[PDB]
Protein backbone atom coordinates (compact mmCIF):
# COMPACT_ATOMS: atom_id res chain seq x y z
CA UNK A 1 0.00 0.00 0.00
CA UNK A 2 1.82 3.09 -1.35
CA UNK A 3 1.76 6.53 0.00
CA UNK A 4 2.91 9.78 -1.99
CA UNK A 5 3.94 12.42 0.55
CA UNK A 6 2.95 17.10 -0.34
CA UNK A 7 0.32 18.50 -3.18
CA UNK A 8 -3.31 19.85 -3.84
CA UNK B 1 28.16 18.22 14.15
CA UNK B 2 26.53 15.51 12.45
CA UNK B 3 24.03 12.88 12.98
CA UNK B 4 23.44 9.14 11.97
CA UNK B 5 20.57 7.19 12.19
CA UNK B 6 19.29 3.42 10.96
CA UNK B 7 16.20 4.27 8.68
CA UNK B 8 14.34 0.60 8.20
CA UNK B 9 11.07 -0.31 5.54
CA UNK B 10 7.72 -0.58 7.62
CA UNK B 11 6.71 -3.51 6.05
CA UNK B 12 7.84 -6.15 3.64
CA UNK B 13 7.33 -4.62 0.46
CA UNK B 14 9.68 -1.22 1.40
CA UNK B 15 6.44 0.76 1.14
CA UNK B 16 7.94 3.43 3.96
CA UNK B 17 10.51 3.99 5.46
CA UNK B 18 10.70 4.81 9.28
CA UNK B 19 13.41 6.61 11.52
CA UNK B 20 13.50 7.33 15.39
CA UNK B 21 13.27 10.65 16.45
CA UNK B 22 13.99 11.96 20.06
CA UNK B 23 11.77 14.91 20.80
CA UNK B 24 11.49 17.33 23.96
CA UNK B 25 13.48 16.31 27.99
CA UNK B 26 13.71 14.23 28.77
CA UNK B 27 13.49 12.26 25.17
CA UNK B 28 10.25 10.64 23.63
CA UNK B 29 11.26 8.47 20.82
CA UNK B 30 9.42 8.60 17.89
CA UNK B 31 9.34 6.63 14.44
CA UNK B 32 9.14 9.18 11.80
CA UNK B 33 8.92 9.27 7.82
CA UNK B 34 11.66 11.20 6.66
CA UNK B 35 9.86 12.69 3.47
CA UNK B 36 12.24 15.50 0.86
CA UNK B 37 8.55 16.16 -0.38
CA UNK B 38 7.09 17.99 2.24
CA UNK B 39 8.36 20.27 4.74
CA UNK B 40 6.33 20.21 7.96
CA UNK B 41 7.41 17.29 11.07
CA UNK B 42 4.74 16.80 12.76
CA UNK B 43 3.84 13.97 15.23
CA UNK B 44 1.04 12.18 16.76
CA UNK B 45 0.25 14.20 20.32
CA UNK B 46 -1.99 13.85 23.64
CA UNK B 47 -4.06 16.54 21.56
CA UNK B 48 -4.70 14.54 19.07
CA UNK B 49 -8.72 13.11 19.09
CA UNK B 50 -8.71 9.49 20.56
CA UNK B 51 -10.31 7.80 18.14
CA UNK B 52 -8.07 8.86 15.38
CA UNK B 53 -5.34 7.31 17.53
CA UNK B 54 -4.72 3.88 16.79
CA UNK B 55 -1.64 2.10 17.94
CA UNK B 56 1.07 4.85 17.11
CA UNK B 57 3.67 6.78 19.91
CA UNK B 58 2.02 9.95 20.66
CA UNK B 59 4.70 13.30 22.35
CA UNK B 60 2.97 14.42 25.33
CA UNK B 61 4.48 17.97 25.24
CA UNK B 62 3.14 18.42 28.82
CA UNK B 63 5.95 16.17 29.96
CA UNK B 64 8.87 17.49 27.87
CA UNK B 65 10.22 20.77 30.32
CA UNK B 66 12.24 21.94 27.02
CA UNK B 67 8.96 22.52 25.13
CA UNK B 68 6.97 25.93 24.29
CA UNK B 69 3.63 26.96 22.68
CA UNK B 70 3.87 28.75 19.41
CA UNK B 71 1.14 31.30 20.41
CA UNK B 72 -1.00 31.51 17.88
CA UNK B 73 0.38 29.25 15.28
CA UNK B 74 -1.62 26.42 13.36
CA UNK B 75 -1.38 24.09 10.34
CA UNK B 76 -3.04 22.18 8.09
CA UNK B 77 -1.68 19.65 5.08
CA UNK B 78 -2.58 17.37 2.55
CA UNK B 79 -0.99 14.83 0.72
CA UNK B 80 -0.37 13.51 -2.98
CA UNK B 81 -2.46 10.29 -1.74
CA UNK B 82 -5.26 12.09 -0.46
CA UNK B 83 -4.34 11.80 3.47
CA UNK B 84 -4.45 15.27 5.70
CA UNK B 85 -3.69 16.63 9.18
CA UNK B 86 -4.08 19.14 11.11
CA UNK B 87 -3.28 21.29 14.30
CA UNK B 88 -1.08 23.74 16.87
CA UNK B 89 2.81 23.95 16.98
CA UNK B 90 5.27 23.47 19.92
CA UNK B 91 8.69 24.18 19.54
CA UNK B 92 10.98 21.71 21.23
CA UNK B 93 14.69 20.34 21.65
CA UNK B 94 14.60 17.35 18.46
CA UNK B 95 17.85 14.94 18.18
CA UNK B 96 18.22 12.33 14.91
CA UNK B 97 21.07 10.24 15.53
CA UNK B 98 23.03 12.24 17.68
CA UNK B 99 22.24 15.68 15.88
CA UNK B 100 20.24 18.05 18.41
CA UNK B 101 18.30 20.92 17.45
CA UNK B 102 16.57 23.36 20.00
CA UNK B 103 14.01 25.73 19.21
CA UNK B 104 12.14 23.34 16.11
CA UNK B 105 9.06 23.41 15.20
CA UNK B 106 6.97 20.15 16.29
CA UNK B 107 3.82 20.55 14.57
CA UNK B 108 1.08 18.67 17.27
CA UNK B 109 -1.51 16.87 15.51
CA UNK B 110 -5.30 17.58 16.53
CA UNK B 111 -6.88 15.70 13.55
CA UNK B 112 -5.44 12.59 11.45
CA UNK B 113 -7.03 11.33 8.75
CA UNK B 114 -7.93 7.80 8.41
CA UNK B 115 -5.08 6.46 6.62
CA UNK B 116 -3.19 7.64 9.29
CA UNK B 117 -4.84 6.03 11.91
CA UNK B 118 -4.55 2.89 10.51
CA UNK B 119 -0.75 2.79 9.56
CA UNK B 120 0.16 1.46 13.44
CA UNK B 121 4.12 1.79 12.27
CA UNK B 122 4.21 5.58 11.29
CA UNK B 123 4.31 8.12 14.65
CA UNK B 124 4.77 11.16 11.78
CA UNK B 125 5.98 12.75 9.47
CA UNK B 126 9.82 15.29 9.09
CA UNK B 127 9.89 16.75 5.79
CA UNK B 128 13.06 17.67 3.84
CA UNK B 129 11.91 19.89 1.23
CA UNK B 130 12.59 23.77 1.11
CA UNK B 131 11.05 25.69 3.96
CA UNK B 132 9.01 27.17 1.63
CA UNK B 133 6.57 24.58 1.36
CA UNK B 134 6.14 24.78 4.83
CA UNK B 135 1.96 24.68 6.22
CA UNK B 136 2.38 26.85 9.69
CA UNK B 137 0.63 30.20 9.54
CA UNK B 138 0.77 32.73 9.95
CA UNK B 139 4.87 32.50 9.67
CA UNK B 140 5.94 29.19 8.11
CA UNK B 141 8.90 27.25 10.19
CA UNK B 142 11.78 25.93 9.25
CA UNK B 143 12.67 22.60 8.32
CA UNK B 144 15.23 20.32 10.78
CA UNK B 145 17.59 20.55 8.13
CA UNK B 146 17.43 24.52 7.67
CA UNK B 147 17.69 24.29 11.49
CA UNK B 148 20.45 22.38 11.42
CA UNK B 149 22.93 23.44 8.92
CA UNK B 150 24.92 26.74 10.94
CA UNK B 151 26.29 23.75 13.57
CA UNK B 152 26.66 21.03 10.29
CA UNK B 153 30.15 20.27 9.65
CA UNK B 154 29.32 20.22 6.08
CA UNK B 155 25.39 21.25 4.63
CA UNK B 156 24.17 17.82 3.16
CA UNK B 157 22.41 15.03 4.33
CA UNK B 158 22.44 11.70 2.34
CA UNK B 159 20.05 8.97 1.82
CA UNK B 160 20.80 5.65 2.05
CA UNK B 161 17.57 3.40 1.69
CA UNK B 162 18.02 -0.29 1.37
CA UNK B 163 16.32 -3.08 -0.38
CA UNK B 164 14.21 -5.02 1.77
CA UNK B 165 16.40 -3.84 4.75
CA UNK B 166 17.93 -1.12 6.81
CA UNK B 167 19.23 1.40 5.42
CA UNK B 168 20.87 5.21 6.88
CA UNK B 169 20.19 8.82 6.51
CA UNK B 170 23.21 10.65 7.81
CA UNK B 171 23.75 14.30 8.31
CA UNK B 172 26.92 16.55 7.47
CA UNK B 173 29.02 14.56 6.32
CA UNK B 174 29.30 12.07 3.11
CA UNK B 175 30.47 8.41 3.94
CA UNK B 176 33.08 7.29 1.52
CA UNK B 177 32.77 4.12 2.12
CA UNK B 178 29.20 3.53 1.44
CA UNK B 179 29.01 3.83 -2.29
CA UNK B 180 30.69 2.63 -5.31
CA UNK B 181 32.70 4.96 -8.17
CA UNK B 182 32.08 9.10 -8.08
CA UNK B 183 29.48 11.14 -7.06
CA UNK B 184 27.76 12.60 -10.17
CA UNK B 185 25.62 16.30 -9.28
CA UNK B 186 22.83 17.86 -10.91
CA UNK B 187 21.48 21.22 -10.65
CA UNK B 188 18.13 21.49 -8.38
CA UNK B 189 15.26 24.00 -9.55
CA UNK B 190 13.60 25.15 -5.94
CA UNK B 191 11.13 27.16 -7.74
CA UNK B 192 8.45 24.41 -6.64
CA UNK B 193 10.09 24.42 -3.71
CA UNK B 194 11.21 20.43 -4.38
CA UNK B 195 14.25 18.65 -4.87
CA UNK B 196 13.40 19.11 -8.50
CA UNK B 197 15.77 18.21 -10.93
CA UNK B 198 16.08 17.17 -14.60
CA UNK B 199 16.74 13.21 -15.66
CA UNK B 200 19.11 13.51 -18.53
CA UNK B 201 17.32 9.91 -20.38
CA UNK B 202 16.56 6.23 -19.82
CA UNK B 203 17.23 2.87 -21.11
CA UNK B 204 15.35 -0.47 -20.35
CA UNK B 205 17.08 -4.19 -19.51
CA UNK B 206 20.23 -3.85 -22.61
CA UNK B 207 18.68 -1.42 -24.94
CA UNK B 208 19.63 1.78 -25.99
CA UNK B 209 19.85 4.95 -23.82
CA UNK B 210 17.21 7.64 -25.31
CA UNK B 211 18.33 11.16 -24.41
CA UNK B 212 15.22 12.83 -23.47
CA UNK B 213 14.76 15.36 -20.35
CA UNK B 214 12.60 13.70 -17.30
CA UNK B 215 12.08 16.74 -14.85
CA UNK B 216 10.58 14.85 -11.81
CA UNK B 217 11.41 15.39 -8.17
CA UNK B 218 13.83 12.73 -5.36
CA UNK B 219 11.11 12.34 -3.17
CA UNK B 220 11.82 9.53 -0.17
CA UNK B 221 8.18 9.49 1.16
CA UNK B 222 6.52 8.09 -2.36
CA UNK B 223 6.96 4.57 -2.64
CA UNK B 224 6.87 3.79 -6.41
CA UNK B 225 8.64 5.52 -9.31
CA UNK B 226 6.31 7.72 -11.25
CA UNK B 227 7.51 8.83 -14.80
CA UNK B 228 5.67 9.65 -18.44
CA UNK B 229 3.39 7.80 -19.64
CA UNK B 230 5.21 6.94 -23.16
CA UNK B 231 8.30 5.73 -21.39
CA UNK B 232 6.28 3.82 -18.50
CA UNK B 233 4.78 1.62 -21.84
CA UNK B 234 8.55 0.93 -23.02
CA UNK B 235 9.38 -0.29 -20.52
CA UNK B 236 6.20 -2.59 -19.96
CA UNK B 237 6.85 -3.46 -23.59
CA UNK B 238 9.72 -5.93 -22.69
CA UNK B 239 7.97 -7.43 -20.13
CA UNK B 240 5.57 -10.62 -22.17
CA UNK B 241 2.81 -10.64 -19.41
CA UNK B 242 2.60 -7.17 -18.37
CA UNK B 243 -0.41 -5.26 -19.00
CA UNK B 244 -2.27 -2.09 -17.80
CA UNK B 245 -5.13 -2.91 -15.41
CA UNK B 246 -7.52 -0.62 -14.36
CA UNK B 247 -8.88 -2.21 -11.34
CA UNK B 248 -5.90 -2.58 -9.62
CA UNK B 249 -4.87 0.81 -10.22
CA UNK B 250 -1.52 0.37 -13.00
CA UNK B 251 0.23 -2.32 -14.74
CA UNK B 252 0.74 -5.88 -13.53
CA UNK B 253 2.56 -8.65 -14.39
CA UNK B 254 3.26 -12.42 -13.02
CA UNK B 255 5.29 -12.66 -10.56
CA UNK B 256 7.06 -15.83 -12.28
CA UNK B 257 8.71 -13.16 -14.49
CA UNK B 258 12.38 -12.21 -14.40
CA UNK B 259 12.32 -8.26 -14.80
CA UNK B 260 14.29 -5.84 -16.85
CA UNK B 261 16.65 -3.18 -14.68
CA UNK B 262 15.82 0.46 -15.74
CA UNK B 263 18.56 2.61 -16.07
CA UNK B 264 18.11 6.27 -15.50
CA UNK B 265 20.54 8.79 -16.11
CA UNK B 266 22.35 11.65 -14.03
CA UNK B 267 24.34 14.07 -15.76
CA UNK B 268 26.60 11.69 -18.03
CA UNK B 269 26.30 9.26 -15.67
CA UNK B 270 23.63 6.03 -15.31
CA UNK B 271 21.94 4.77 -11.99
CA UNK B 272 20.60 1.41 -13.16
CA UNK B 273 18.03 0.25 -11.01
CA UNK B 274 18.18 -3.89 -10.64
CA UNK B 275 14.75 -5.64 -12.21
CA UNK B 276 13.61 -7.19 -9.03
CA UNK B 277 13.66 -3.77 -7.42
CA UNK B 278 10.60 -3.11 -9.84
CA UNK B 279 8.91 -6.08 -8.61
CA UNK B 280 6.71 -4.67 -5.92
CA UNK B 281 4.95 -7.49 -4.60
CA UNK B 282 1.67 -10.07 -5.27
CA UNK B 283 -1.38 -8.06 -5.06
CA UNK B 284 -2.74 -10.13 -2.64
CA UNK B 285 -1.00 -12.98 -0.54
CA UNK B 286 -0.79 -16.33 -2.80
CA UNK B 287 -1.65 -13.91 -6.19
CA UNK B 288 0.15 -15.18 -9.09
CA UNK B 289 0.13 -11.61 -10.29
CA UNK B 290 2.51 -9.34 -9.18
CA UNK B 291 2.03 -4.94 -9.10
CA UNK B 292 5.17 -3.31 -10.48
CA UNK B 293 7.36 -0.45 -9.32
CA UNK B 294 7.51 2.10 -12.39
CA UNK B 295 4.02 3.34 -12.95
CA UNK B 296 2.79 6.20 -14.93
CA UNK B 297 2.68 9.75 -13.54
CA UNK B 298 -0.05 11.10 -15.88
CA UNK B 299 -2.91 11.33 -12.89
CA UNK B 300 -0.29 13.23 -10.32
CA UNK B 301 0.95 16.22 -12.71
CA UNK B 302 4.54 15.47 -11.95
CA UNK B 303 7.21 12.84 -12.49
CA UNK B 304 8.71 11.32 -9.10
CA UNK B 305 11.55 9.57 -8.06
CA UNK B 306 10.51 7.37 -4.93
CA UNK B 307 11.83 4.77 -3.27
CA UNK B 308 11.98 2.21 -6.13
CA UNK B 309 14.62 4.41 -7.42
CA UNK B 310 16.40 6.10 -4.57
CA UNK B 311 17.06 2.69 -2.69
CA UNK B 312 19.08 1.68 -6.33
CA UNK B 313 21.59 4.68 -4.99
CA UNK B 314 23.11 6.89 -2.70
CA UNK B 315 22.24 10.31 -2.95
CA UNK B 316 23.28 13.15 -1.55
CA UNK B 317 20.86 16.33 -0.74
CA UNK B 318 23.61 19.16 -0.88
CA UNK B 319 21.63 22.34 0.96
CA UNK B 320 24.12 24.62 0.06
CA UNK B 321 22.63 28.42 -1.03
CA UNK B 322 22.96 26.62 -4.52
CA UNK B 323 21.59 23.62 -3.80
CA UNK B 324 22.29 20.26 -5.79
CA UNK B 325 21.47 16.60 -5.82
CA UNK B 326 24.09 14.41 -6.15
CA UNK B 327 24.05 10.33 -7.14
CA UNK B 328 26.59 7.46 -6.92
CA UNK B 329 25.84 3.65 -7.44
CA UNK B 330 26.62 1.82 -4.38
Amino acid sequence: TFQAFLRE
Amino acid sequence: STGSATTTPIDSLDDAYITPVQIGTPAQTLNLDFDTGSSDLWVFSSETTASEVDGQTIYTPSKSTTAKLLSGATWSISYGDGSSSSGDVYTDTVSVGGLTVTGQAVESAKKVSSSFTEDSTIDGLLGLAFSTLNTVSPTQQKTFFDNAKASLDSPVFTADLGYHAPGTYNFGFIDTTAYTGSITYTAVSTKQGFWEWTSTGYAVGSGTFKSTSIDGIADTGTTLLYLPATVVSAYWAQVSGAKSSSSVGGYVFPCSATLPSFTFGVGSARIVIPGDYIDFGPISTGSSSCFGGIQSSAGIGINIFGDVALKAAFVVFNGATTPTLGFASK
